[PDB]
Formats: structure tokens, C-alpha cells, sequence
RNA sequence: UUGGCGGAAAGGCCUUGGGUGCUUGCUGGCGAAUUGCAAUGUCAUUUUGCGUGGGGAUAAAUCAUUUGUAUACGACUUAGA
RNA sequence: UAUGAUGCCCUGACGAGUAGGCAGGCGUGGAGGUCAGUGACGAAGCCUAGACCGUAAGGUCGGGUCGAACGGCCUCUAGU
RNA sequence: UUUUAGUGGGCCAUUUUUGGUAAGCAGAACUGGCGAUGCGGGAUGAACCGAACGUAGAGUUAAGGUGCCGGAAUACACGCU
């Protein structure tokens, strides 16, 4: 016995975790975040890419849409952290964004759903985006700053 | 677009000090454009990356970066202090450093 | 007083051309062979 | 020393956030109140506004209760001091003294 | 497996070495404090050695586990081994420096009979 | 917010200038200074003269080569006074005096491209009016830089070689200027008036 | 029979060790600096001539107060000198050597030196006389000299390891992101 | 490609004329998702080496020898098909 | 029942220090008991910018060298 | 209440103070230090200013500072030189 065995030897036994007070509470969201806002998105592949705001999803994250039409980005989550607000806004309703949730998305080419859902809101967004001027041009560009540019100065 | 930056660039200063001691664990981020500490309380809370090059290849890549982010002022002349993951390695003084726009507060 | 330039005469003497050498016995002696070769022309070179 | 008139405030404040009592020395803190009860009972006081009250309006038993807190461990000052030295008095442009009124500013931003 | 640890927290790492012991070959690298009046290590002037005292002692807890989460206990034979068949998951057996091929084996093929984590298996192995 | 910054020296004060390149280097910004003969220092020229002839008598006993060398340029000078500035023992002064050029005049590499100010070292904010100042070019010539008038001619050449160019530039502007007169009135400049620009 | 710090193949090293020599450590050492890694032959050429003072052994190490010369010029160094002492020990250890290759078989026109050191053996003491009636150590500091001549080869080409790379799922997701545009 | 200018560290600057590529000056169509809620998401510059391809050229210095205008020793200065 | 009461747990205050005092431990040679301990299928020693534990004295392991004895624990002892 | 170690060479400073032309001299009084003590400040400096130290994190401060060295206003206001 090359170590003397010890007498009390700690439980192997794991323990209950105390009663937590902490409950869930939703996300009280900042108000420069409206269904129709305009976005730019500073992460991801789609980082720059001038965006349309959709429904506020349950996971505490923002639907948005391209339209894929027009820059390339699809029905997609986004966080809310990661987002400039531009303040220009288009109209939302007419569209059906209200079927899709968390399940929506779910990790395992494209299911082809996805591509029809795509359609179905992109056509009515495009009908929106028609209606004022210059937008359509400007939701295909791509967001970055140049010399002399102030964040903190510039204004969303 | 020829510019393609999303991130607002600073320099790095020296670290947190006295006339004699320098604390290591904090460090000075000089961003350009940025006056009073009021100006700068904009950059509170965004999220700092050094990005700089190496010679040996892992993970696929050839370029590292040292990850934090900006917790408060510092100075009348909108100088701000800015911890990391690692600090910075003090060669880096008077080396720019990145100050992305997220987490976004606009 | 930087110099620019310097210009060297035609034919060399064998002194001036043993100033170069510290050997002047194994050499070629090929010292100005292909400065003098811009004389075959009008010496435009030169004249420039 | 820096010394002055504490208004009700200050007194209010730093008897809820900094106040501790005295217990068999034992410094515990003032969160509930049945220990100011079970401790001053046999003095009338049985909250924490019977403490504040037996200060600031100075009664019977003001002994008893200003020794049942302990010591108040202050921080340093939110905006600085105000002075370059401190060590002047407070008429010269410096800290120490009778400030009176001016007391309230300096222990409101101690506390 | 091991129990629900707190994450392991070392006060001070490094070895504390004795000052001068770079300096001196005679003067070994154990921990032997400067006891003299003109030091500068027990008068603990900046920018010298920092001193082993009892603010860095660690976690009553996370005391003696290694990262595995086991404290490590030395095993001679079986016999010895199985008085931690009840305590598996806390102790982790470690078979001794001079137990030789033919017993390491024998320790080793009874530890993965009970369960018990051993922390070095590859001593004294023929390929 | 430029890669290099090229100063001018003409109207700037050695420790005001001095102090904020200093700081500009050491931050990481590449100076050079160009026309460094024709900075100014203040206090009147005999003054500074004598300033000179103590740093003048200082060099090591035992060896005069190894003492403090006392260079006469202006762009040496002002080298001087710069380098008291960044901590130039350990190795980011070092480094930070590789980002530091200082010319006497104006070099071919260098008359191209445009040349700031710094509005916190010029003379003429600086000094109460009335106040005497020292031409640094004097300074030099007094206490052994023996290129000055070399240096003169220089400039007489190169001010010529840049006043053609401005004449050059000038009358251009002129037909832009004329084109921006005539794009006014339209649509589209009424909409750049709508909006800012 | 245990020899230094080899990295070579044994199967085509011929070695030669001669212990004990009474020469000077410091000029053997410098001997064998000035033969090692040459071509066996270059070097049996070169010692040669060192006797007939024609090119000189040059001292890096064990130098100070040494007269400096014109030889080391050849080396780089000012200070160099003719130890043909310590270039009897070793050449002959190197014809050891070439016949230790020849019984060995070994192509002999491609040998170099891959491996010569020498070191310090006990001292032979005397002693000497001095002012004062004292007496002083004078000791001689002979040298246990080894080496290891081996044939060169080439075909010595430099295939390296496998290197997996373990990138990310969005490293690998804009990888794939390129194979759609062009390649 | 045309010509002129620039030596303070010219090595840059302007210009003649075609050709080719793009054009968001304006109006159209299609693609760009799956990097799956972000993770620099690698697109700059420098130095070297190995290869193929093409043009170009085909020497020196050092030791040893010798000299004495040099010389403690190196160095120096000489000479030698 | 199932474990240490010279334990486990709660609360609070506090923590510089030469000469010096006290306490708690680590290490060395030998003695008694004990682990029916380890060991030529290789002890002890030695080397090791290899690993783990303790705040530290120190412990433990892996590798190489090696060739015969040696270690933990409860106690005694000193030419420690 | 017992018992026992180590000291029995001292120095500095503000005010009080003797001798002395004085002194980084000699000698006293009350107090605080240094010896025995780290830290931030006085560029450095046993005793001066602050402030006394288990190991770490964050916040606020002291004394001292904020042109550059060096963290921090080439800040503001009135004058003088």
C-alpha cells in the first residue's frame, strides 16, 4: 500500500439544484425596429446587404427577407443586435408572413418549400417596393463606409 | 463598391498606466474621428478584433485574431479603454485595430 | 558635389588599364572592352 | 475630520444601503425587520424608519440606537472632492471641518 | 466521469523559484526564503520575486483534484485497488513507479473490470 | 487619415512642431517635414545663438568624438529636438524614428504632393504680435551649415517649376467652375440643393 | 567504443578514434574545425599544405594574443596559425579512417568527415620552479580526438506529413461558395 | 504608340493617336439562399528558392612568389604567361 | 444504517514586519509495529526548457541509464 | 498570575530649546516616523506628501499632475513678465 487509504472519503453523491428564481420574460424590443424598416446587416455572408425587416420570430430574433429579387439574401433569422436601422420604411401588410417560426428552421440542395414561400412574399414585396422611388436600386446596395465617415455622427 | 469596410478603424495606444507601472490588461484604443467622451459614448460595448498576419498556417488560414471589446472612456479627447480575450501583445503600439459597428445600438 | 556622371575616353592607355587590375598578369585584360564599344556608333551615347 | 448637518436624505439613504447594526458585535445587515424588532423592541424602535426617525429628530434613545449601527464604511466620493488638497480646511478652500449643509452633497456621492 | 466541480482556479501557477538560484549553481531551485536584512525579496521591493504565502492557497473544494476532477491515489496491487470500487468517481488510481510489466497489466485489467480511472496506463509497455 | 503626411515647415514653431510629431509618431503615423531651414524658433536671434554655443561646448573630455555630436542642419536641429521627445533608448523609439523623415527644402520625391500645416504650432497664432522670433535657416548658417544659399537656389527653382504648374491648374479650374455654373438651373442641381450638396 | 553525436547511417560511416594523444587540446580542436565536414580527400590535401605553411588552420575559439596573418583571409579570419602537431595526430587518424573504409568497402571518392570532436583527457603533471621558493602546476592538456567519415548521398527529397485540416462549417461553407462561382 | 519636361533623394509627370474592356447617364430580364442567428472569414505588401519557357554576357580577387617609396604582426606598395 | 465530534456547517471581523517567542507541517540516517507492501518480467541511485498535486518545505508519475535491495503509514530516536 | 526571549550604540523632522560664527555639529522636551516598511508622489534619495501591504476582478480616490517623454485639457478666465 503505497499511500495509507484515508478515512473519510467525500460523497459521490450529486446534489438537487436550489429553486431558481429567474423566469422567462420577452424581449422588450428598441423601437427603431417597426415591420417594414429597412435593415443593414453588419454580420454574416449578407453582411451590408441592404434589407427588409419582417416579423419578430419567438426566438427572440427578426425574419427578415431580401427580397431575394433584388440583392440576394432570403427569408432568413437575423439577430436584433446585430442590425443598423436605416428609418426608412416600406408597407408590410398583404403578406403572409405570419406562418413561419422557430420550427421553421430546422438544421439536418434547397426544400423546395422554402423557394415557394420565397415567391409567394417577394411578389408582394415587390409590389410594395415599386411604389416609391429609387428604393429598388437602393436595397441592391451594399452598405460600407468611407473616408471621413463618423458612426457616431451619422445619422440612421 | 471599391470600399468594402463595415468597421470603424483605430490605433492602439499604450496600455493602462502610471508614470512607471503599466497594467497589461487594459488597453487604449485611439479611434479616428471621435472628439469628446460624449462622442464617444457611442463606441461603449462595440466589439474590438486585432487582425494581423503569421507565417505558419493553421486552421486554414494564415491570419489571427485577438478578440474584446471597448468598456469605457478614457481622457478628455475621446481616448477609450478597451480590454480583450488576450491582451494585446505591446508591439502592437500605434497599430490599427478594428472597432466593429456590432452590437448595434441604432 | 555629387557626381553624376563620369565620361571615359576612347582608347585607354595599358597604365590606366593596369590601375584596375591587381593582377595584370592572370587577367583578361577586358577592362573598357564594352565601354569602348559605344563608339561604333556616332557616340550618341557618349554625347548624350 | 469632515463634519456637517445631515438633512433627511442622506440619513435616509445610508441607513437603507450602508446601514449595519450590532449584534453580539456580529456587524449583520439591516435587510430585515424583525432584527431591528427583536434587537430594540425593549426600545420602542421596531423598523427602520423607527431608526431613521430616533436619528434625525435626536429622542429618548438616541444612544442606544446610534451605537446599535455600526460604523458607516463609506466609499471615496463619486465626482472627486472638489479641491485640489485636501488638507486645508474647508473655509480656506479645502476639505476638513464643519461644512455644514454641504455635508449632504459629499455623503451622497460617498455612499 | 467526476462530480459537479466549480471550474478549477489556480491562485498562482508558476513554480516559485528562489531568488538567486539562476545566478548560483550551488544555490538549488527550491523555495528557500532570504531571511537577510539588506534583501530585497523579504522586503519585497517591485519588480522581485513574488512570495509563496497563504493568500494563494487554493479552493477548498478544487483542492488536490487534477483536471480530470479526480484525486489522485497511488495503487500498489489489486487488493489495495479495491477498497475504491464504492468511491470511483472521486479518486483516480495511479499504479506506482516500481510495479513492474508483469503487475501493471494485471492492475490495468482489473481497474477496467471496476471502472476505476487510472492515470497512467502506458507505463512500462512493450510494442 | 493619410498614409504619409508631408509638413510644411515654413512658420512653425521647433518645440510646438516638435511636440506634436513626437506624438504623431508614436502613435504610428508616417511624418516627414520638409523645408525644416525656414522654421522659426522664439526669442530674438542672439538669444537663441547663445543657446547654441552652450550645447556647443558640451562634448566628452577624455574623447571629443564620443560625446554629444552637435549637428548644425536645420532638419538636424529639428531631428534634435524631436528626438528628446520620443524615448529613443528602448525599441519602439526606434521604430518611431524610422517613420520620420526631415528635409532641408523641398525633395523631388515630396514637392508633388501636398503639404499640411499644424495650426497648433504655426508662429503666427502662437507668438503675441510684436514678439521677436529666430529664422532657423540664420541660426544654421551661423553655427556651420554651409549649404544655405545651395539650398536658396533650389527654391528659386522649384517655386518657378511650381508656379507654371498653379497656372496650369488654375485656368482649369476656371472651365470646371464655368461647367459649374452651367450645370446650375437643371433638375438635378435643384435636387442637390434639396439636399445638401 | 562509444562515439559523439552522430546523425548519420552506420552503415556507411568508417571511424577512427586514437585516445590519448599527447598534443595540446587547443590546437587539435582548432585542427579539427578547420578539417571538418570537407571531402576526405580536400582535407588530406589541405593538411598537407599546412605543414609546408602554404594555407593555415584557422583559430576561432582558443585565439586571444594570437599573432593574426595573411592565410585566414581564406576563412574570414585574421587570426590564424600552422599547429602541425596536432595535424600529425589527425591525419593520421584520417588514413585510419580511409583504410577502416576500404575494409568496409566504401566507395572511397565520395567520403567526407561527418562527424569529428575532440576533448579533454587527464593531464600529464609536472611542475616548475618559481620565484620564492615556490612551486607551481605545469600541466600538459592532452586530447581524446574521434571521427567519423561517411559517404555523401543525394535522393534525400522531402515528402512531409499528411496535415489534415479541421476548418469550420461557414469556412467550408464559403469554400463551397467558390466552386460555384468559377472553381 | 507620339513628343516634351523632371537630376536636391531625376525613376516620375504631362501629352499625340488608334485598339481593346467596362460603364450605375436611363430603362429591362435571369442568377446570386445551405456560411444555415455572428465569429478578419482569409481577395495587401516584402523577401527568397525551385522549375519551365524565351533574350544577354562569357571575369576576377586571395594565398604562395617578388619588391621597399611601407613595415612589430596583418595592412600597404610593387612586379611576374 | 454509512464514515471521521481533536469533525461537518453558519456568521462576523481581521491579516505588513527585522531581533525574538509560539504553533502547524515537510525532509534525513537508524528502532518497534503494520500494509501476509514493492522488487532481478528488474529495487535504490542518476539524467530529463515531459506531466500532475500542495501556498511552500516537498510529494507523485512517464522516459532514458542501471544493477541490487527498498517504500507508505502509527510510534521511538538523533552525529538530522 | 507565572515564566522567558531579544534589546540596554540610536537617527530624522515640525514646533519648544541649550552651547556654538556655524554645521549633514554637539545636547535636552512633547509628538510622529525611520530603524523593523512594501506601495503611489518628491526625476533619483532610510525617515518628506499621501497611504501601511493575504491573493485576484471591477469602481472611486489621495498626494502629485494633464505639450512630448508618461497615463491625463497644447482646457477655460483675468493680468504680469
Amino acid at each position: 500500500s503505497a499511500q495509507k487509504a484515508p478515512k473519510w472519503y467525500p460523497s459521490e453523491d450529486v446534489a438537487a439544484l436550489k429553486k431558481t428564481r429567474k423566469a422567462a420574460r420577452p424581449q422588450k424590443l428598441r423601437a427603431s425596429l417597426v415591420p417594414g424598416t429597412v435593415l443593414i446587416l453588419l454580420a454574416g455572408r449578407f453582411r451590408g446587404k441592404r434589407v427588409v425587416y419582417l416579423k419578430h420570430l419567438e426566438d427572440n430574433t427578426l425574419l427578415i427577407s431580401g427580397p431575394f429579387k433584388v440583392n440576394g439574401v432570403p427569408l432568413r433569422r437575423v439577430n436584433a443586435r446585430y442590425v443598423i436601422a436605416t428609418s426608412t420604411k416600406v408597407s408590410v401588410e398583404g403578406v403572409n408572413v405570419e406562418k413561419f417560426n422557430v420550427e421553421y428552421f430546422a438544421k439536418e440542395e434547397i426544400k423546395a418549400e422554402r423557394v415557394e414561400d420565397q415567391k409567394v412574399v417577394d411578389k408582394a414585396l415587390i409590389a410594395e417596393i415599386k411604389k416609391t422611388p429609387l428604393l429598388k436600386q437602393y436595397l441592391s446596395a451594399s452598405f460600407s463606409l468611407k473616408n471621413g465617415d463618423k458612426p457616431h455622427m451619422l445619422k440612421f | 463598391a471599391e470600399s468594402h469596410r463595415l468597421y470603424v478603424k483605430g490605433k492602439h495606444l499604450s496600455y493602462q498606466r502610471s508614470k512607471r507601472v503599466n497594467n497589461p490588461n487594459v488597453s487604449l484604443i485611439k479611434i479616428e474621428g471621435v472628439a469628446t467622451p460624449q462622442d464617444a459614448q457611442f463606441y461603449l460595448g462595440k466589439r474590438i478584433a486585432y487582425v494581423y498576419r503569421a507565417s505558419k498556417e493553421v486552421r486554414g488560414s494564415k491570419i489571427r485574431v485577438m478578440w474584446g471589446k471597448v468598456t469605457r472612456t478614457h481622457g478628455n479627447s475621446g481616448v477609450v479603454r478597451a480590454t480583450f480575450r488576450n491582451n494585446l501583445p505591446a508591439k502592437t503600439f500605434g497599430a490599427s485595430v478594428r472597432i466593429f459597428l456590432y452590437p448595434s445600438n441604432i | 558635389l555629387r557626381s553624376l556622371t563620369t565620361v571615359w575616353a576612347e582608347h585607354l592607355s595599358d597604365e590606366v588599364k593596369r590601375r584596375f587590375y591587381k593582377n595584370w598578369y592572370k587577367s583578361k585584360k577586358k577592362a573598357f572592352t564594352k565601354y569602348s564599344a559605344k563608339y561604333a556608333q556616332d557616340g550618341a551615347g557618349i554625347e548624350r | 475630520v469632515a463634519y456637517g448637518y445631515p438633512s433627511y436624505s442622506t440619513i435616509r439613504q445610508l441607513v437603507y444601503k450602508r446601514g449595519f447594526g450590532k449584534i453580539n458585535k456580529q456587524r449583520v445587515p439591516l435587510s430585515d425587520n424583525a432584527i431591528i424588532e427583536a434587537n430594540l423592541g425593549k426600545y420602542g424602535i421596531l423598523s427602520i424608519d423607527d431608526l431613521i426617525h430616533e436619528i434625525i429628530t435626536v429622542g429618548p434613545h438616541f444612544k442606544q440606537a446610534n451605537n446599535f449601527l455600526w460604523p458607516f464604511k463609506l466609499s471615496n466620493p463619486s465626482g472627486g472632492w472638489g479641491v485640489p488638497r485636501k488638507f486645508k480646511h474647508f473655509i480656506q478652500g479645502g476639505s476638513f471641518g464643519n461644512r455644514e449643509e454641504f455635508i449632504n452633497k459629499l455623503v451622497k456621492s460617498m455612499n | 466521469a467526476s462530480l459537479p466541480h466549480p471550474k478549477i482556479v489556480k491562485k498562482h501557477t508558476k513554480k516559485f523559484k528562489r531568488h538567486h538560484s539562476d545566478r548560483y549553481h550551488r544555490v538549488a531551485e527550491n523555495w528557500r526564503k532570504q531571511k537577510g536584512i539588506d534583501s530585497v525579496v523579504r522586503r519585497r521591493f517591485r519588480g522581485n520575486i513574488s512570495q509563496p504565502k497563504i493568500g494563494y492557497g487554493s479552493n477548498k473544494k478544487t483542492k488536490f483534484l487534477s483536471p480530470s476532477g479526480h484525486k489522485t491515489f497511488l495503487v500498489a496491487n489489486v487488493k489495495d485497488l479495491e477498497t475504491l470500487t464504492m468511491h470511483t468517481k472521486t479518486y483516480a488510481a495511479e499504479i506506482a513507479h516500481n510495479i513492474s510489466a508483469k503487475n501493471r497489466v494485471v492492475i490495468l485489467a482489473r481497474a477496467k473490470a471496476l471502472g476505476i480511472k487510472v492515470t497512467n496506463p502506458k507505463g512500462r509497455l512493450a510494442l | 487619415v493619410e498614409p504619409v503626411v508631408v509638413i510644411d515647415g515654413k512658420g512653425h514653431l521647433v518645440g510646438r512642431l516638435a511636440s506634436v510629431v513626437a506624438k504623431q509618431l508614436l502613435n504610428g503615423q508616417k511624418i516627414v517635414v520638409v523645408r525644416a531651414e525656414e522654421l522659426n524658433i522664439s526669442g530674438e536671434f542672439f538669444r537663441n545663438k547663445l543657446k547654441y554655443h552652450d550645447f556647443l561646448r558640451k562634448a566628452t573630455a577624455f574623447n571629443k568624438t564620443r560625446g554629444p555630436f552637435h549637428f548644425r542642419a536645420p532638419s538636424r536641429i529639428f531631428y534634435k529636438a524631436l528626438r528628446g521627445m520620443v524615448s529613443h533608448k528602448t525599441a519602439r523609439g526606434k521604430a518611431a524614428l524610422e517613420r520620420l523623415k526631415v528635409f532641408e527644402g523641398i525633395p523631388p520625391p515630396y514637392d508633388k504632393k501636398k503639404r499640411v500645416v499644424v495650426p497648433q504650432a504655426l508662429r503666427v497664432l502662437r507668438l503675441k504680435p510684436g514678439r521677436k522670433y529666430t529664422t532657423l535657416g540664420k541660426l544654421s548658417t551661423s553655427v556651420g551649415w554651409k549649404y544655405e544659399d545651395v539650398v536658396a537656389k533650389l527654391e528659386a527653382k522649384r517655386k518657378v517649376s511650381s508656379a507654371e504648374y498653379y497656372a496650369k491648374k488654375r485656368a482649369f479650374t476656371k472651365k470646371v467652375a464655368s461647367a459649374n455654373a452651367t450645370a446650375a438651373e437643371s433638375d438635378v442641381a435643384k435636387q442637390l440643393a434639396a439636399l445638401g450638396y | 567504443a562509444r562515439y559523439g553525436a552522430t546523425s548519420t547511417n552506420p552503415a556507411k560511416s568508417a571511424s577512427a578514434r586514437g585516445s590519448y594523444l599527447r598534443v595540446s587540446f587547443k590546437n587539435t580542436r582548432e585542427t579539427a574545425q578547420a578539417i571538418n565536414g570537407w571531402e576526405l580527400t580536400k582535407a588530406q590535401k589541405y593538411l598537407e599544405q599546412v605543414l609546408d605553411h602554404q594555407r593555415a588552420i584557422p583559430f576561432r575559439r582558443f585565439n586571444s594574443s594570437i599573432g593574426r596573418t595573411a592565410q585566414g583571409k581564406e576563412f574570414g579570419v585574421t587570426k590564424a596559425r600552422w599547429p602541425a602537431k596536432s595535424v600529425k595526430f589527425v591525419q593520421g587518424l584520417l588514413q585510419n579512417a580511409a583504410a577502416n573504409a576500404e575494409a568496409k568497402g566504401l566507395d572511397a571518392t565520395k567520403l567526407y568527415v561527418s562527424h569529428i570532436q575532440v576533448n579533454q583527457a587527464p593531464k600529464q603533471r609536472r611542475r616548475t620552479y618559481r620565484a620564492h621558493g615556490r612551486i607551481n602546476k605545469y600541466e600538459s592538456s592532452p586530447s581524446h580526438i574521434e571521427l567519423v567519415v561517411t559517404e555523401k548521398e543525394e535522393a534525400v527529397a522531402k515528402a512531409a506529413e499528411k496535415k489534415v485540416v479541421r476548418l469550420t462549417s461557414r469556412q467550408r461553407g464559403r469554400i463551397a461558395a467558390q466552386k460555384r462561382i468559377a472553381a
